[PDB]
């Protein structure tokens, strides 16, 4: 009994003590396949929707890269990069003319 | 009212990792879904609430 | 437009995200609902104690 | 005497290992705050490979 | 702050039980040194035979 009482000793403060340096949010987990749940903070769709998120000052960094306005939509970075290697490609095709033509 | 009823639905979605019943997954802090539930305003209010 | 694109930064920038408020009252509700767990576990060992 | 003291433990101990199993769930470092992100992207992020 | 009050709580009612039991377990032990007067068998075990 003086075992079993020495373990559970403090055990609403040894409870809280972890609780509080959990993410609440890292609890939130969404299934995408059905199968696999991930926490919906690690969901690419949601690296720009709050401030706080773990890779939001990461992904700022790399919309301004890009010169994407922060109000779009995450699924259009990728499209948006394609464009602009589009453009490239087409910018590089004009000198080649007009150097030519010169 | 609202805030009370909003805050148990989050928490209580904080705890159902809608994971598969393992009748075996140790809940936070030990709390079940039913526990949240008895922290909603009376059934009264909830229903005026919603309203 | 360059006043227009300085404020637009500023809303941006105080896009009021009250996640940590938010964040506290969640953990206040999960701990009330602990506490009272915990509550009904100590009258549990009074009973005990009784006896 | 015997089967009094005998449940009295069984009820700490079923509290004991109720509560180790807790404080191990919350020790999981995926639970565990905001550990400045990683400077790797995970094998797991396919949108930051892409 | 609630939650702490309920854990020191919970200490005392767990110290309760050991003391509890400790008391307990105090009649069921047979003074081996026959000097000290003071504990009057409470076991017909204990002997008096």
């Amino acid at each position: 009994i003086i075992q079993e009482s020495q373990r559970l000793q403090d055990s609403i403060q040894k409870e809280v003590k972890h609780f509080s340096a959990i993410c609440l949010p890292a609890l939130l987990k969404v299934s995408t396949d059905g199968f696999n749940l991930l926490p919906s903070r690690e969901l690419s769709i949601n690296r720009m929707s709050n401030t706080h998120a773990p890779y939001y000052g990461i992904f700022k960094g790399i919309y301004e890269s890009v010169r994407l306005p922060l109000y779009k939509a995450p699924e259009s970075v990728l499209s948006h990069v394609a464009d602009m290697k589009k453009q490239l490609f087409f910018l590089r095709s004009q000198l080649s003319s007009r150097s030519e033509a010169i | 009212g609202l805030q009370q009823c909003m805050l148990v639905s989050e928490c209580s979605r904080l705890l159902t990792a809608d994971s598969v019943p393992p009748s075996d997954s140790t809940s936070i802090l030990g709390l079940d879904k039913q526990d949240l539930l008895d922290l909603l305003p009376p059934n009264m209010l909830v229903l005026w609430v919603r309203d | 437009q360059e006043q227009i694109q300085t404020a637009e930064r500023e809303i941006v920038g105080q896009d009021l995200n009250c996640e940590r408020a938010q964040d506290l009252c969640r953990r206040s509700l999960l701990l009330r609902a602990f506490n009272k767990k915990r509550e009904e576990e100590c009258e549990a060992l009074c009973q005990s104690n009784k006896k | 005497v015997y089967r009094e003291l005998g449940s009295i433990v069984q009820e700490l101990k079923e509290s004991g290992d109720k509560l180790e199993e807790r404080l191990t769930m919350l020790s999981d470092v995926n639970l565990l705050s905001a550990s400045k992100p990683r400077s790797n992207i995970d094998s797991k992020d396919l949108t930051s490979h892409r | 702050h609630l939650l702490r009050v309920t854990n020191k709580k919970l200490n005392h009612e767990l110290q309760s039980i050991v003391n509890g039991v400790q008391t307990l377990m105090s009649f069921f032990s047979t003074p081996e040194t026959a000097c000290e007067l003071s504990s009057q068998p409470i076991f017909l075990s204990q002997l008096l035979l």
